[PDB]
């Protein structure tokens, strides 16, 4: 009877195309992309007069 | 409880040559379910913690020079050291392992002739 | 790159109690079957006590039984060893091991901790 | 083991670099190149099979392409 | 190195039992087909290259069998 | 940088195909084959007579 071993660096190939994240405190997942439309209509220049 | 008996309670020898330990048991230390010999080897350098050297007999531990080699079966076991370094020097014990009370064998001890 | 750090040990008459810490880290603490040990200067390793991975499965030795507490806490990654009825023969450097990763032995040693001293006398 | 089946393909993919890009870019096609540089013969075999096989000329390099490929990637 | 190009098929063989003839003899096969189970859209494309490539019917099969081969293990 | 974990484990089925061996102080092969001639010329079986 044979225990095959660590997997953390098989692991570490079978993660190949997955994106990584900080994970110090929380999650800060980081690489993600958001839509969002501006009302932009109260703004105020400041500077005409 | 084990008597561990080692046959030099001393050593001393001059670099480059070879040093061995002979670590007799008072019963057998083989597991008959599978047919291992329990024992153990651990080197504490001058004023530092042990670390191990040979874990089982014929195996040996990670991150260990290549010279030390465990020899022996059957309650007489026996290590090896091919080339004598100056960081050999140390506390070398046997003990064994099989059963729960684990007994470390008295300490001998090498030096530099 | 495991590392295991001592504390708790100080100087105590007879007879009164202390608990000594084994603070690890690098590893999960959890899974594992810690012990630990003990040299009197100018003497062999000697064995005190283990704590298997179920936390139900304690051990001690001869002549420290009925003497001393072993006990683990998984979330906050220490080993607490309470010892009472302590005695001047007692005193000695402890030394916090941890179990082999890789054997078939339940018991075993991989890694020692950097070891504190207690020490006993009037 | 697991070190196959890698996370190439799922699609959920950002701007930001993967675990090991320019490492893994590569990876399968040197392997097959190490592959067949070390057993030349199964080129000679596949080149003798494409042709008894393939009766158009963009069939026999198209099926020939596919077992070069497939015989290290197979194992 | 890395799970692939293992040491099968290089030779030197004997009656004893190999390392993992237990585990890896199925493995690549079972991966092919957790990949066209967990990917199973491919097959429409594969069938569509295999039609458009072959003026008979055994070239079209090698061919769809050497893309479903190809694609999971080549990923 | 990263240190990419233990391959310990991701190179044992790497190596899947070959045979095993002991590497118990002297190694042991346990495997393979030999041929030899019997030349079986001065073996006379006992109790001819
Ligand atoms: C897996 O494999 C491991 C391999 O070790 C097994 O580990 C066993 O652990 C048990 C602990 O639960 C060990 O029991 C100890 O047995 C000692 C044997 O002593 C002699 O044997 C007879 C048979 O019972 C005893 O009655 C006599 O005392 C003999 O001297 C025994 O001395 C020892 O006592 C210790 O603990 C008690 C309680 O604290 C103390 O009072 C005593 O002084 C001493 O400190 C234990 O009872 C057993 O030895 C281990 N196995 C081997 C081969 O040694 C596991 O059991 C296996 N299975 C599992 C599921 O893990």
């Amino acid at each position: 009877v044979v225990v095959l071993g660590s997997q953390e660096g098989a692991m570490h190939t079978a993660l190949t195309g997955a994106t990584e994240i900080q994970n110090s405190g929380g999650t800060s997942i980081f690489a993600g992309h958001l839509k969002c439309r501006l009302k932009m209509d109260k703004l105020e220049l400041k500077g005409m007069s | 409880h084990i008597v561990m008996t080692q046959s030099p309670l001393s050593l001393s020898v001059t670099p480059g040559q070879p040093a061995s330990i002979s670590c007799k048991s008072s019963q057998i230390s083989s597991w008959g379910s599978d047919g291992k010999t329990y024992l153990y080897w651990y080197l504490q350098k001058p004023g530092q913690s042990p670390q191990l050297l040979i874990y089982e007999v014929s195996s040996r531990f990670s991150g260990v020079s290549d010279r030390f080699s465990g020899s022996g079966s059957g309650t007489d076991f026996t290590l090896k050291i091919s080339r004598v370094q100056a960081e050999d020097v140390g506390l070398y014990y046997c003990m064994q392992g099989l059963h729960l009370p684990l007994t470390f064998g008295q300490g001998t001890r090498l030096e530099i002739k | 790159q495991v590392e295991l750090v001592e504390s708790g040990g100080d100087v105590v008459q007879p007879g009164k109690s202390l608990r000594l810490s084994c603070a690890a880290s690098g590893f999960t603490f959890t899974n594992y079957a810690m012990h630990w040990l003990r040299q009197a200067p100018g003497k062999g390793l000697e064995w005190v006590a283990v704590i298997s991975s179920d936390v139900n499965d304690k051990y001690y030795a001869d002549s420290v039984k009925g003497r001393f507490t072993i006990s683990r806490d998984n979330s906050k990654n220490t080993l607490y060893l309470q010892m009472n009825s302590l005695t001047p023969e007692d005193t000695a450097v402890y030394y916090c091991a941890r179990e082999q990763a890789v054997g078939t032995n339940p018991w075993a040693f991989d890694y020692w901790g950097q070891g504190t001293l207690v020490t006993v006398s009037s | 083991s697991v070190a196959l089946a890698p996370h190439v393909g799922m699609g959920l993919d950002t701007r930001t670099q993967t675990w090991m890009s320019a490492e893994g870019a590569w990876r399968q096609v040197e392997k097959v190149e190490t592959w067949a540089l070390r057993h030349p013969g199964f080129t000679i075999l596949a080149l003798f099979l494409a042709h008894y096989i393939g009766t158009s000329l963009t069939q026999k390099v198209v099926i020939f392409i596919l077992l070069m490929l497939v015989t290290p990637s197979m194992t």
